[PDB]
């Protein structure tokens, strides 16, 4: 088994310092032919050549650019050593819904997605009267689906008396924290009565006064 | 020899008058041809140099056309419009910009759009009144007759006229037998005019010969002669037009300002708040997105600013207009002559054939001692008085006069021959007893002594033996000629008793006198029958011509229209004055004109001839003034004996008058060739159909196609109407573009985010506004329009009343549409679409806006049907279908609009309370009409 000595691992910070990363192939007696640098298992572009000694360097680290990447090295005649390297930034959610209007008896989803490496924990909240407090699950409905980077909370059957609120999404890791909010509104079945009397009013206004000028 | 002007206006002279001139200029005609180098036996040595140097010094006999402007270049023409130049520059700019990404150009390919509609209208309308008046060959021309063509001919030539011949230019008369010539296409009389050397030896261009044979030496050629004067005169934008491009100009730069006064604004905004608080490094990296999107708001100001389907909207109301006035029997050439007749201020009319029938007929009788002032019934007489009567017009008249059928539709029967005796072979017929096989029992082989014409008395008589030895005598003349000589009057059935003076005096002064005051020539006609031996001598006639039986008096008179005197008194309550311009003589016509009630007997009005006009208008260097004209044309009602220049001259003099504060607007009626000119240069003219002589036809905006004067009244009624209609849709149109204009503003001011977009907007000002437009034309005219003086030619076009409804209304949409941007997002509940991101999805706050500002217009609709101050806007509306149909169809187009449009229309779909409350909203604009119709607009 080929030795390989790496870098130590590195936090992003708000810093604009690149971040350079480095992988030695101390120990190795087979003849290697190339190697290459991956994040995630996807091999970045541009970093196959000799490279017994191989570099990474990041000029601008962001959260995107942190993750868990790799330096493989591939040989004539001996199985490729990975050796890897982690790359830890805070968590940062790219995305979300501004809002969500449903109406009472449809089935409403809110979601969000994040940045970050380690994958973070996921964990949802309401507004009550001031301060976030968890999900009560008393009724039956709610069906949180977490995963990797992305999370859903999705209720069916909508009751229009409490379910209206705003409903917070927070993602944890060891470095950071990041949360957005959602408003979600149901709709009363009711709501197109109110604008038609309205009308009918209106009408009637018109027709008396031409009947009182002629 | 002579200069070209000198025989040019010698050419100017008819009569005797031109005569007596001739004799103490240049001699008698035989010298005359002498200064021209010609010889009237020899004729013309027809030598190169000499032609070329004749037609050098006298012009040519040809008239070169002038070519039509194309299509391409009327659409050149149309793109140098300022208001489309601003919108070509604002889409380039637009469509320039979109391309800094550092489907974002169908905005800007929008706005060229539309400019390539509004120019292919424009042309297309300038291209079709072009094309309307596009239309505005060998002759025996020497001694040794030699056909050549009629350019040919040069000044000096010697020509044959014969039958049949259309005379190629003006000349004069050395030698011929018995012209008889018709010139009404210059004096408007079909009149047979006699040529003698010592009567008349004027020839003129263009006349037509009836009879006769002759030589004619040429005088004047080309432009010179009275048919080139005439195509002279003829050539060879309008009121309403030009108050509608001023206006639009002044909108358009209104909506300059104020988009560079939003751009300026939102720049030093930015400067000094970013300067103020940020201070930030000075690179100028962002500072140029920024300034990118000042430059889409502020053209987004100026496109929902200016009206850019006004063109569009004014044409469609035009068109239906027109397509209407077709079944009042006015048929309108080009679109913009339907409104001109509304505002007219005075009317110069044609007499023969416009206001008279222009046929020769019988209107009073004396027969059986009773006076008829109208046609008597069939067989209301003796039996045989009648049969008597016929047979004497019958085989008197023994000439080739006949009467024809109309050829035409609804046209009068057509007298071919002399106008007097159709005169009585018509009224025969209007006796409703049929001439035509009494006269064929007698073939004009079975004929007798006859003198014609019987230059003597102008008596014609003739002898018929048919009924046994005893001959018979038929003598029909001028009652002061054969009245006199006359023995026995025929009273009923009973039998001719004598009469004398206090037996024919009693007549005169009962009978002739008011005959001879209502304007009528009178025609006596009388027979013998003794048994005496036969003495057809031709030369012992005197003695033959005493004591006649004389059966009848008859007045005959081309008669004024049935309808004229009504449409005349209508057209005077409508605040229009009515003058008689006639090629007639002066008594001829003021008879007619007191008929007519053109001139009422008050005597406080000018009756001139063709001459004292023309030498009283003119300097001591003989050319005319406008200063001399103002004495004249104020109080002239009746001119008589003038040609087609003095017609446009006084057309012209009218409408280039200062005087009398209000500037006039004229309108003219005529049915022939001499009324060409006048009816070019009058603001509207009017052609009889049936009546057509078609060079009147051409000239003419609108063409009468029945004959009626009634007609006329129809037109200014309809021209009253169509003005109304325009003034409903500039009501309708100004209201949005001022409210789009402060919401574009101030939205762009404090939220910086243009709640109305481009292509929302040109929806609304192209597609919705011109339908708008067609929908408010199609309410019926009344005759409660003739009731109103017309308006200046120079009036603002918006009204007290306009002004006071679309400020009113404007207060309405505006506190409304600025409460739905400020704090809409609470009401509807959601979510606020202000200072919304860079290149964001489309809002529902945003959405609702657009679609209230359109239920708004469309509920406004029907507001703008009353541009006085009516309260009930309903009026007729149910009746129409027109107007429901455009309007559902609005309807349905926005919802589609709304819920398909997608982000191209900035729209997101709206649930159904959101659309009830957009209806609600726009619907409350007829109550707050309601309110402000109350308010009176004399505060
Ligand atoms: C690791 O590789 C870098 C890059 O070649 C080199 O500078 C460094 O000396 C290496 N470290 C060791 C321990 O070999
Ligand atoms: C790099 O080149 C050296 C020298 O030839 C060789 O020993 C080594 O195997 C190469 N490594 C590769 C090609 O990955
Ligand atoms: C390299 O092989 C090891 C074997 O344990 C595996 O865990 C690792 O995921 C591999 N690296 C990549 C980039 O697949
Ligand atoms: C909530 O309760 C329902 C009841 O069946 C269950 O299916 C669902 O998984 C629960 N969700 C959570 C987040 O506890
Ligand atoms: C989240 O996981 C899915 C799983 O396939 C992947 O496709 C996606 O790129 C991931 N997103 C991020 C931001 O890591
Ligand atoms: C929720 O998110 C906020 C802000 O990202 C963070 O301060 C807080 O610690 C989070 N709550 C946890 C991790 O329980
Ligand atoms: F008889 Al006219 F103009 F037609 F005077
Ligand atoms: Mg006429």
């Amino acid at each position: 088994k080929p030795r390989i000595v790496t870098s130590e691992e590195v936090i992003i910070r708000e810093s604009l310092l690149p971040v350079t990363l480095q992988c030695n192939l101390t120990s190795s007696s087979h003849t290697l032919m190339y190697s290459y640098w991956t994040r995630n298992g996807v091999e970045l572009t541009a970093t196959r050549k000799n490279a017994s000694n191989m570099e990474y360097r990041i000029n601008k680290p962001r959260a995107e650019d942190s993750g868990e990447y790799h330096c493989v090295y591939h040989f004539v005649s001996a199985p490729k050593a990975n050796a890897t390297i982690e790359v830890k930034a805070a968590p940062d959610i790219t995305g979300h819904k501004r809002s969500e209007n449903k109406n009472e008896g449809q089935d409403a989803m809110m979601y969000c997605k994040s940045v970050g490496y380690p994958h973070p924990e996921w964990i949802w909240r309401k507004k009550e009267n001031g301060v976030f407090e968890e999900i009560s699950n008393s009724s039956g409905r709610f069906f949180i689906t977490n995963k990797e980077n992305y999370t859903e909370l999705s209720i069916v059957n909508l009751q229009i008396t409490e379910d209206p609120g705003e409903y917070e999404c927070n993602a944890t890791n060891s470095i950071g924290s990041a949360s957005v909010s959602t408003v979600l509104r149901v709709r009363s079945h009711l709501a197109p009565l109110w604008p038609f009397l309205g009308i009918l009013a209106e009408i009637i206004i018109l027709v008396v006064i031409i009947v009182v000028y002629e | 020899g002579c200069t070209m002007e000198e025989l040019r206006s010698l050419m100017e002279l008819r009569g005797t008058e031109a005569v007596v001139k001739i004799k103490e200029t240049y001699g008698d005609t035989e010298a005359i041809c002498r200064r021209l180098k010609t010889s009237p036996v020899e004729g013309l040595p027809g030598t190169a140099p000499d032609l070329e140097k004749r037609k050098q010094i006298f012009g040519q006999n040809f008239i070169p056309p002038k070519k039509p402007k194309t299509f391409l270049q009327l659409v050149w023409e149309a793109l140098q419009d300022v208001t489309l130049i601003i919108l070509e520059i604002a889409a380039i700019i637009s469509l320039g910009l979109s391309f800094y990404h550092p489907a974002g150009w169908i905005e800007g390919a929008a706005i060229l759009l539309s400019v390539i509609c509004v120019v292919l209208v424009t042309a297309f309308n300038d291209w079709s009144k072009e094309k309307q008046f596009r239309g505005l060959f060998t002759v025996v021309r020497a001694g040794q007759v030699v056909q050549i063509p009629v350019a040919e001919i040069v000044v000096g030539d010697i020509a044959q006229i014969k039958y049949g011949d259309l005379l190629p230019a003006d000349g004069l008369f050395i030698q011929g037998n018995d012209l008889k010539i018709d010139e009404s296409s210059l004096t408007g009389e079909s009149d047979q005019v006699r040529k003698s050397v010592d009567k008349d030896p004027m020839l003129l261009s263009g006349t037509h010969v009836m009879e006769g044979s002759g030589r004619m030496v040429v005088t004047a050629v080309g432009v010179n002669s009275q048919t080139g004067i005439i195509f002279t005169l003829l050539g060879a934008k309008s009121v309403l037009q030009g108050k509608l491009t001023k206006l639009a100009v002044q909108i358009g730069k209104a909506g300059l300002v104020m988009s560079a006064i939003t751009v300026i604004i939102l720049v030093l905004y930015f400067t000094v708040d970013t300067f103020v608080v940020n201070k930030k490094p000075w690179l100028t990296e962002v500072y140029v997105q920024y300034f990118v999107k000042f430059f889409i708001i502020g053209v987004t100001v100026l496109v929902v600013a200016v009206p850019e389907g006004l063109p569009l909207a004014v044409t469609i109301s035009l068109a239906y207009s027109v397509k209407k006035m077709m079944k009042d029997n006015n048929l309108v050439r080009h679109l913009d002559a339907c409104e001109t007749m509304g505002n007219a201020t005075a009317i110069c009319s044609d007499k023969t054939g416009t206001l008279t029938t222009n046929r020769m007929t019988v209107v009073q009788a004396y027969v059986g001692d009773v006076h008829y002032k109208e046609i008597p019934d069939p067989s209301s007489i003796n039996a045989k008085t009648l049969e008597l009567l016929v047979n004497a017009i019958a085989i008197n008249s023994a000439y080739t006069t006949k009467i024809l059928p109309p050829e035409k539709e609804g046209a009068l029967p057509r007298q071919v021959g002399n106008k007097t005796e159709c005169g009585l072979l018509g009224f025969v017929l209007d006796l409703r007893q049929d001439y035509e096989p009494v006269r064929s029992q007698m073939p004009e082989e079975k004929l007798y002594k006859v003198y014609t014409f019987n230059s003597v008395r102008k008596s014609m008589s003739t002898v018929i033996k048919m009924p046994d030895e005893s001959f018979r005598m038929y003598s029909k003349g001028a009652s002061e000629i054969v009245l006199k000589k006359c023995c026995k009057i025929l009273s009923g059935a009973g039998e001719a008793r004598v009469f004398r003076p206090r037996d024919r005096d009693e007549m005169v002064k009962k009978v002739i006198e008011p005959m001879a005051c209502d304007g009528l020539r009178t025609i006596c006609v009388a027979y013998r029958d003794f048994p005496s031996s036969p003495e057809p001598d031709w030369d012992n006639e005197n003695d033959i011509l005493n004591e006649l039986t004389c059966i009848c008096v008859v007045g005959i008179e081309d008669p004024v229209r049935p309808e004229v005197p009504e449409a005349i008194r209508k057209c005077q309550r409508a605040g229009i004055t009515v003058r008689m311009v006639t090629g007639d003589n002066i008594n001829t016509a003021r008879a007619i004109a007191i008929k007519c009630g053109i001139i009422h007997p008050g005597e406080d009005f000018l009756c001139l001839e063709g001459k004292e006009f023309n030498r009283r208008i003119r300097n001591e260097k003989g050319e005319i003034e406008q200063e001399r004209i103002d004495k004249i044309w104020p109080k002239l009602r009746v001119l008589a004996r003038s040609s087609p220049t003095d017609k446009h001259t006084l057309v012209k003099g009218i409408i280039d008058s200062t005087h009398t504060e209000q500037r006039q607007v004229v309108a003219v009626t005529g049915d022939g060739t001499n009324d060409g000119p006048a009816l070019k240069k009058a603001d509207v003219g009017f052609a009889m159909g049936i009546a057509g002589t078609d060079v009147a036809k051409e000239a003419s905006d609108i063409i009468l196609t029945d004959d009626n004067f009634s007609s006329i009244v129809k037109a200014v009624m309809w021209g009253r109407n169509v003005y109304d209609s325009i003034s409903k849709f500039l009501q309708f149109q100004l209201t949005v573009n001022v409210v789009a204009v402060i919401v574009a503003f101030t939205g762009a001011c404090i939220t910086q985010d243009s709640p109305l977009k481009a292509v929302q907007m040109l929806w609304v000002n192209l597609i919705m506004d011109t339908f708008a437009s067609l929908a408010l034309a199609t309410e019926p005219p009344t005759e409660t329009l003739l009731l109103r003086k017309p308006y200046g030619r120079n009036k603002p076009l918006i009204s007290r009343t306009m002004m006071k409804n679309i400020l009113g209304h404007a207060v309405y949409q505006l506190t409304l549409i600025f409460t739905l941007l400020f704090v809409g997002e609470k009401m509807f509940q959601i979510d606020s679409g202000r200072n919304a991101p860079l290149h964001s999805p489309p809002s529902e706050h945003y959405t609702i806006i657009f679609n209230t500002f359109v239920m708004m217009q469309l509920f406004n609709e029907i507001n703008a049907r009353k541009i006085h101050g009516e309260r009930n806007v309903f009026d007729g509306i149910f009746r129409n279908p027109i107007f429901c149909t455009i309007v559902l169809g609005t309807f349905a187009i926005q919802i589609v609009i709304v819920q398909f449009g997608g982000k191209p229309f900035s729209c997101s779909p709206l649930q159904l309370d959101q659309w009830m409350w957009c209806i609600f909203i726009g619907l409350g604009e007829l109550v707050w009409g309601q309110v402000i119709a109350t308010i009176p607009t004399s505060r």
